[PDB]
């Protein structure tokens, strides 16, 4: 109440000099009145206690965030300090939020809390400070600062992204979709760290594109536009490649199985979906796994294989196991089942013969190690009543002489069941983060390397660091400078030819090729 | 019989004769260093000497590639702009 008080003795000290007095008669009572009044109330007014700035802003009250803008814009250093105990606010808030003590956060709900917040401050800023540039500043500097604390926030936003991409079953119409679209490019606008949020984006663009289609069909496109206006011309043109390749796949994929058809001689080719894809575009899985075939795919690939090697002589179609679906027709009605390409040779192998145990398909499978664990778990271990493969020796952990059987399972309402036990809670276990953080570690060497070797063949030479500061500001909006990193690669390439950069000769650089 | 399989989604990845036994440009190998490198160690001050991945599934040294591009400018196995969208096996 105190700020409506003395606006009103301003309002009335003015009204009364310019009706009571001479003409001019405000310059020195207003500015020895501001002086007196607001340049003594800013500094504890705002931040002691008892609903100041602070608590006024936490519970979201408008009027007196206007009416504080409006009053302390007339004194200097009043909107200085209003930014500075509003910036030590939202530091304080991004820490309760950005906290990594405890494991059992859900990536999704972090990111639409952390875009909540975003879009509330944004609220309060329109409605309250009229667009003033000083605290948009601030607030874009102190999301910089606050975002960055952890190296698993742009993983966060990509799955948050991939999340609301996957499916728009929450804001069915297309203007709620566009906003929050909008905010999360707004957020993401004040992220460092852009490295690892393409290359978690690339692989949810793999995980979505290579699992059941049909996602979104347009919105995709969307998202593709929003982060080429974004990012820049990168590695959205790169991700349009893949989609182009995609493309070709489907293409080629219609074509041959109606090849097939007029040869009428497809065998194990039924009801087929082959997709091809480059090396470079998706990495390797692991490490290209193998194992026993079943016998009708078996051939469906194998002809595969020689349509490749042979219309486009040269393509090596090496085989592979961990990705795809599959379809399983089983048998009272006629109930198809999924399998995501990892269950298929068990499950092969139970219809060979059943009664076996992990001896069995450890020994004439030739399965790799880890990877077939889980698949295994996948099946029996911590499955809800829909257990399409049942043990006898019911047990958490995986033993070795343990039969496997099948049951029924009624519950199914539909022909078309799904064993989804792949892609669940977000875990991010620590191998997996490791090898990302060292793939992307790589990714950064690359990247430095060849903005050197692109940018100096063309520029001046350094002497002992006047180009590493070109290369980092080159670089500034990618990533982290790493100077320890860049100065210990870039005296490296003095081993051979092709601007060795003489150390003891810090003189002259060869401008040759 | 019990389970039969009707619909299956295998994706088939294809490479080109990028020659895994000689560098199309150095002739030793897809990996074990290259010409100007030999000596697995050779004083090797971190840097790299990984396999290059190009937009045409082409693999060389990245030493290679990296100093043919001053010599030309087109995969020299097709007429493609070359591109580095992998590093490493
Ligand atoms: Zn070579
Ligand atoms: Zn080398
Ligand atoms: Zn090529």
């Amino acid at each position: 109440v105190y700020i409506k008080k003395v606006e009103a003795r301003i309002n009335e000290e003015i009204e009364r000099v310019m009706h009571c007095l001479d003409k001019s008669t405000e310059e020195p009572i207003v500015k020895v009145v501001e002086r007196e009044l607001i340049s003594k109330h800013m500094k504890t007014i705002v931040e002691m206690e008892n609903s100041g700035l602070v608590h006024m802003l936490k519970n979201g009250k408008t009027e007196d965030l206007g009416c504080m803008y409006k009053l302390f814009s007339r004194v200097p250093n009043g909107l200085k300090t209003m930014c500075e105990c509003m910036s030590s606010y939202l530091r304080e808030q991004g820490k309760a939020l950005v906290s990594e003590e405890g494991e059992g956060k859900n990536p999704v709900d972090y990111i639409q809390g952390l875009l909540d917040l975003k879009s509330r401050f944004d609220r309060f800023l329109l409605e309250s400070f009229n667009n003033d540039r000083l605290f948009k500043q601030t607030i874009a500097g102190d999301f910089e600062y606050f975002l960055n604390l952890n190296s698993r926030s742009p993983e966060y936003l990509s799955l948050f992204i991939d999340d609301k991409l996957k499916k728009g079953v929450k804001g069915l119409t297309e203007q709620e979709v566009e906003t929050i679209l909008d905010k999360a490019m707004v957020l993401f606008r004040f992220m460092q760290e852009k490295d690892v949020f393409e290359r978690y984006y690339k692989q949810h663009l793999a995980r979505r594109l290579l699992t059941n289609k049909s996602v979104s069909d347009d919105s995709e496109k969307n998202m593709i536009s929003k982060l080429k206006t974004e990012c820049g011309c990168q590695f959205t043109s790169k991700l349009e490649g893949m989609f182009r390749d995609m493309s070709i796949s489907n293409t080629t994929m219609d074509e041959f199985r109606q090849h097939l058809q007029a040869t009428g001689v497809s065998l194990g080719g039924v009801d087929l979906t082959v997709r091809v894809l480059t090396t470079g575009y998706w990495p390797t899985q692991s490490a290209t796994p193998k194992c026993n075939i079943p016998p009708a795919p078996r051939h469906a690939f194998e002809i595969f294989r020689r349509f490749y090697l042979a219309k486009h002589s040269g393509r090596q179609l090496t085989l592979q196991h961990h990705m795809g679906s599959a379809d399983l027709n089983a048998t009272t009605r006629k109930h198809i089942l999924q399998v995501s390409t990892f269950q298929m040779t068990i499950l092969m192998l139970f219809n060979n013969r059943e009664k076996y145990t992990f001896e069995e398909i450890q020994q004439e499978t030739d399965i790799p190690e880890r990877e077939l664990v889980r698949a295994l778990q996948s099946l029996a271990c911590g499955k809800p009543t829909q257990r399409v493969l049942t043990k006898e020796p019911k047990s958490k952990e995986i033993e070795n002489g343990h039969i496997f059987t099948v049951n029924d399972q009624f519950t199914s309402k539909l022909h078309r069941v799904k064993i989804q036990t792949v892609a669940a809670k977000q875990g991010e276990s620590d191998p997996e983060r490791k090898e990302t953080r060292q793939k992307v570690d790589d990714d950064r060497k690359h990247e430095i390397e060849a903005a050197i070797v692109r940018i100096m063949k063309s520029r001046k030479k350094m002497q002992h660091n006047v180009l590493v500061a070109e290369v980092t500001q080159q670089l500034k909006a990618r990533f982290l400078p790493s100077p320890v990193v860049i100065k210990k690669r870039i005296e490296g390439l003095i081993e051979r030819e092709y601007l060795a950069r003489t150390p003891e000769d810090r003189k002259v650089y060869t401008y040759v090729a | 019989k019990r389970f039969e399989v009707k619909k299956w989604n295998a994706v088939a990845l294809w490479a080109w004769d990028i020659v895994v036994d000689n560098c199309a440009i150095c002739r030793n190998h897809i990996m074990d260093l290259c010409i100007e490198c030999q000596a697995n160690q050779a004083s090797a001050t971190s840097e790299e000497c990984t396999v290059a991945w190009g937009v045409c599934n082409h693999a060389f040294h990245f030493h290679c590639i990296s100093r043919w591009l001053k010599t030309r400018q087109v995969c020299p196995l097709d007429n493609r702009e070359w591109e580095f969208q992998k590093y490493g096996h």
